[PDB]
């Protein structure tokens, strides 16, 4: 069951319209749209007490909603503004006083110019010979660089299967130009395995970054490749030397 | 249906206890909620209190004094997975849901055998990065003031097959000449 | 001041001819608020509610009531499925609190199916009394939700009383006033063989009144006929008590109203 | 399904006195379900400018209303209250007396 919110990521040009979709299969009467911004509580944009009605929250300006059905509560951005860069959460509750069930969020970035959109470069850095000799462990680092917006999912793949154990990825992309308003971003991850695993040449290690950028549709009159939604990967193989 | 305050941030050691306070001022009240929000995920319900007292749910407890305008979320036997933001929220007389700015909970692993070291890793295609690893959880990593220098947050990995946790930070530079000792002090 | 109460009713009707859903609130005998599935708006039913509650109160309770209207429709349909019931039936809710003359408070929550006690809340034991086996099914689901039970107790004991006090102040000039009864006794040959004494009160507010007939000022009489406390239409009330007698004992009418006792001997 | 027939009571706002302006009340209570019809009749004749309280709710789950109209009583004029309800196999007319 639960709350299904789409899309997970979205980049818009100043002025562009979009609809975030939100569906719940729980028969909940109450649906909500929140924006979450650094250093402040969830702020309600609009809510719906049931099918057939909607009402403004605290920050409705620039948005609209409909609730023609129990299941769905869509959020319309009329005219994308940079102030609308945020994480949006859809929620439902059985009743006005019962617990909220939330969707998995929409990370939305609004730029004045889609020419600031760049996919990541990805490099894998191999474990230090000194770490291996001192610890009998081996830390691989992945570095995703030069990407905008900060809409990436980084995963580690060892021999074609995704791994979680021994992995630490930075929670938030870091600005390469912290001054700049629309700085491009970097993100690091570590995968740590035993020396004996790193030393087996059968082992293939891939760092994969899913980037959310432009679609096949979007217009692009520019030298470089259209910065579309795409996976960028780098890889290393175990070594026995 | 007015105001709500919680700490921006709390830091505690794995295995230990933390109490996250929430203070609220309202004329009208229909209950107080705690939600947990892991980095990059949706909030999930933890607790509801409307009458005065303590509600236990495993490792987690939620307290309310209605008269003191005061709730705490108590977390026992802290685990790395408890690392997340905790959001306090209450309903006013009209079911307006007023949200706290949230409290970020940072869990430090109990590093039994500190083995602090800086290593340099070469690019598999090749370029290099610096790794500060195996340090005690009481070690400061100073986010740099050199501008071609990038230093990440401390990050805790768990090699679950080895029952071994370790803190790391990563630094890199766009400068040809950059030593890994220049990073991390 | 005397006892005051705040009560909110819900009526649902499946297949109306009548609105699907009506809600009305009362402070004592006084309608304060209304909402139905036709207007889809929460409106004041007293001027002193209209004058002391900003638009955002009406707008916010409009949205809550649109919610309650939908929950009630779904709940009713469910009750008719549980019963193997088809065509029109009624679901009813009544919630409320009293602030008694001694400062102590009550709270009540109950539901009715086709005008019969279905479910009653005990806010002290935190439990629902079920009249039958479909009630006892809803009892279960409801009593499995401790957060809901505790929310309800807190509503009835804290919020309800705070609203009632808020509305008492708004309506004080109406609700805390006294219009003392005008009481007249007359003796009438009403029909052949029947001579009777009427003690008639009118012009009174509040409506709560005690009227009885006494014999030799000692004995309350056993054979008294009573006229209902009835609204006169002007915000005041009227009632009577009558006794039959031998045309030839001293009879006396006793009236207690709003802390005042009155005796009329013939 | 248990249904309750309405109690029907007809009376004046003030003590009646022929040729003095009064109000004629019909109080209809204790009934279920809510669907009711009420007229004030003057000598069997339906009266047009007739008012009524909104449907009211009793704690026992029954309903009540007040029908009223401004009227001047006389010796020859007969007033009454006609009510239909699903509980009644025909309208019930109650005459005002005195
Ligand atoms: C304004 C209003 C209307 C109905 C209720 C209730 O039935 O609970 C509450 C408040």
């Amino acid at each position: 069951a639960g709350v299904t919110q789409t899309p997970k990521f979205q980049v818009l040009k100043t002025g562009q319209s979009m609809t975030l979709q939100c569906a719940q299969d729980m028969n909940h009467n109450y649906m909500y749209w929140y924006r979450q911004d650094p250093g402040m509580g969830l702020r309600l944009i609009y809510y719906s007490a049931s099918e057939g009605t909607t009402d403004k929250g605290e920050v409705p300006n620039g948005y609209n909603v409909s609730r023609s059905t129990t299941e769905d509560f869509p959020l319309r951005l009329l005219s994308a503004a940079p102030s609308q860069t945020s994480v949006y959460f859809c929620a439902s509750s059985n009743r006005e006083y019962s617990p909220l069930h939330f969707g998995n969020g929409t990370r939305l970035t609004v730029t004045e110019d889609l020419n600031k959109v760049f996919p990541p470069e990805v490099a894998v850095f191999e474990p230090s010979e000194a770490e291996i000799s001192h610890t009998q462990k081996a830390t691989l680092v992945c570095l995703a660089t030069g990407f905008y917006p900060d809409h990436v999912e980084l995963s580690w793949w060892v021999n074609g299967k995704e791994v979680h154990s021994g992995v630490c990825t930075d929670p938030q992309p870091l600005k390469e130009q912290p001054a700049l308003n629309d700085s491009r971003y970097a993100l690091s991850s570590r995968l740590r395995v035993s020396a004996t695993f790193w030393q087996d040449p059968r082992n293939h290690f891939r760092c994969q970054v899913q980037f959310y950028g432009l679609s096949e549709n979007d217009e692009w009159t520019q030298d470089r490749a259209k910065p579309v939604t795409q996976i960028v990967s780098a890889e290393a193989w175990g070594r026995a030397d | 249906g007015q105001n709500i305050d919680q700490p921006t941030e709390m830091t505690a050691t794995e295995g230990a206890i933390v109490q996250i306070n929430c203070t609220y001022q309202t004329s009208g009240f229909n209950g107080l909620f705690w939600y947990q929000q892991h980095a990059g995920e949706a909030p999930t319900f933890l607790s509801y209190n409307v009458l005065d007292g303590l509600e236990e749910k495993g490792r987690f407890s939620s307290f309310l004094s209605r008269s003191k305008g005061y709730s705490y979320l108590l977390l026992k036997e802290l685990q790395m997975k408890d690392s997340a933001s905790y959001l306090c929220a209450f309903l006013d007389s009209n079911y307006q849901l007023i949200w706290g700015a949230g409290t970020k909970l940072i869990i430090k692993p109990d590093i039994q055998n500190p083995d602090p070291a800086v290593y340099q890793l070469r690019d598999s295609k090749s370029k290099s990065v610096c790794l500060f690893t195996d340090f005690d959880s009481q070690t400061n990593v100073s986010q740099s003031k050199d501008s071609d220098v990038y230093i990440t947050d401390k990050c805790v990995l768990d090699m679950r097959s080895m029952d071994f946790k370790s803190n790391s930070a990563v630094a890199w530079s766009n400068k040809s000449d950059f030593a890994c000792a220049n990073a991390f002090n | 001041m005397r006892t005051h109460s705040l009560r909110y009713f819900r009526l649902g009707v499946s297949d109306p001819i009548v609105p699907e859903f009506i809600s009305v609130g009362y402070v004592d005998s006084h309608p304060i608020t209304t909402y139905d599935s036709v207007t889809r708006q929460k409106e004041p039913r007293a001027p002193w509610m209209a004058e002391n509650l900003a638009p955002d109160h009406w707008e916010r309770y409009t949205q809550l009531l649109r919610g309650w209207q939908q929950m009630f429709k779904v709940e009713l349909k469910r009750l008719q499925r549980h019963y193997n019931h088809s065509g029109s039936h009624t679901y009813q809710r009544m919630i409320g609190c009293e602030l008694l003359e001694d400062g102590s408070t009550t709270g009540f929550l109950q539901y009715a199916y086709d005008g019969q006690d279905f479910l009653i809340f005990n806010k002290d034991t935190l439990s629902w009394l079920a009249v039958d086996n479909v009630a006892h099914t809803i009892k279960q689901a409801w009593e499995a939700n401790q957060h809901e039970l505790l929310y309800q107790k807190n509503w009835l004991e804290e919020e309800c009383i705070a609203w009632l006090k808020r509305f008492l102040e708004y309506g004080k000039d109406t609700l805390q006033r006294t219009e003392p009864p005008l009481v007249r006794v007359n003796r009438k040959e009403t029909f052949p063989g029947v001579t009777a004494l009427f003690c008639k009160a009118h012009g009174f507010y509040p409506p709560e009144i005690y009227m009885t007939w006494m014999k030799n000022g000692e004995e309350i009489v056993q054979e008294i006929d009573y006229g209902d406390i009835l609204p006169s239409g002007d915000g005041t009330y009227q009632a009577w008590a009558s006794i039959e007698l031998d045309p030839q004992n001293l009879y006396s009418c006793h009236v207690e109203h709003s802390g005042v006792h009155m005796v009329l001997q013939v | 399904m248990i249904q309750r027939t309405p109690k029907i009571q007809v009376y004046s706002r003030h003590p009646a006195e022929n040729g003095k302006s009064n109000f004629l009340n019909c109080y209809v209570s204790g009934f279920h379900p809510s669907d009711i019809e009420v007229d004030l009749l003057k000598n069997g004749e339906r009266i047009e400018k007739v008012e009524h309280s909104d449907l009211s709710f009793s704690k026992d789950w029954s309903f009540y209303l007040l029908y009223y109209t401004e009227f001047t009583p006389t010796e020859k004029d007969e007033y009454a209250c006609r009510v239909n309800h699903v509980t009644l196999s025909q309208p019930k007319i109650v005459k005002w007396d005195r």
